[PDB]
């Protein structure tokens, strides 16, 4: 029932994450080793995965269709506020339900509760990170759902700054419609509400972890001894 | 404030 605009839709998202997300994470080889000894001996490597992992974000936005039309203003404002939520949805392709744990291809690349924590961050935070990771992962989404969200999670009217929210809630609209319309042709009713009305409760549990981060980065970065830990992109990017 | 980074990543 996917028509051929829709299907043109999931495939450019499919191809632009397939792009910008390297399964083998070789890349992480390149970044400061992670030390598991130390105030912060975490900081380095995870703000290093952390700086990556937007400039991959910043590469999926910009094929999200009709994203790169809007302003650059808008772009900016968009990546700013979403960066940190589209981490956290991307990085459910690396969260195992084993041990409560993003395995990047082995023990060193393996991030768990007490190596976040040895990046700066209290557990009060951690635990409900943890939490959405968990719920996600039992979805069981389809790699297209998945993309479909990432993009609605990114193309979202209702970010602080953004000057043209219709235009962003037409693309928005046109993403939502696809993946409404791809769950119809997997699950029939009321399977396929109930999946989708979860997928967006998901978009809201990310929103409540932005919040609540802000606060927190705001107390780690204003130290100056952890901001100089971090990466000019991430300085750049979470102001 | 100014985003040259981001800006850059962008176009
Ligand atoms: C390339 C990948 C993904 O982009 C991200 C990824 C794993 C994601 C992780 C594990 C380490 C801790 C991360 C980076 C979390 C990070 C440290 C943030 C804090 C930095 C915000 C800028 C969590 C924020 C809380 C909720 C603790 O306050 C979110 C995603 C987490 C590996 C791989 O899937």
């Amino acid at each position: 029932k996917l028509s051929e605009e829709q299907q043109h839709i999931i495939a450019i998202l499919l191809d632009a994450h397939h792009k910008t997300y390297d399964p083998t994470y070789a890349d992480f080889r390149d970044f400061r080793p992670p030390v598991r000894m130390s105030p912060l001996s975490m900081l380095p490597h995870l703000a290093d995965l952390v700086s990556y992992s937007i400039q991959k974000v910043i590469g999926f936005a910009k094929m999200i269709p009709g994203f790169r039309d809007l302003t650059s203003d808008d772009q900016i404002v968009l990546l700013k506020s979403s960066a940190i939520e589209v981490i956290m949805l991307r990085s459910n392709q690396s969260f195992t339900m084993d041990d409560m744990s993003w395995d990047c291809g082995s023990q060193d690349y393996k991030y768990d509760v007490t190596d976040v924590s040895k990046a700066g961050h209290t557990l009060e935070l951690i635990e409900p990170l943890i939490k959405f990771q968990v719920g996600l992962k039992k979805l069981n989404l389809h790699e297209e759902e998945h993309v479909l969200l990432m993009a609605i999670c990114i193309v979202s009217p209702d970010r602080p700054g953004v000057q043209d929210a219709k235009l962003v809630e037409a693309i928005q609209d046109r993403l939502s419609n696809t993946l409404q319309t791809y769950i119809r042709c997997r699950h029939p009713p009321p399977g396929s509400h109930q999946l989708y009305a979860k997928m967006i409760q998901k978009l809201a549990d990310l929103r409540s972890l932005n919040e609540e981060h802000s606060k927190q980065y705001r107390s780690l970065s204003f130290q100056p001894e952890n901001s100089m830990k971090l990466t000019p992109l991430v300085l750049e990017v979470f102001g | 404030k100014n985003h040259p980074m981001l800006m850059n990543l962008l176009k």
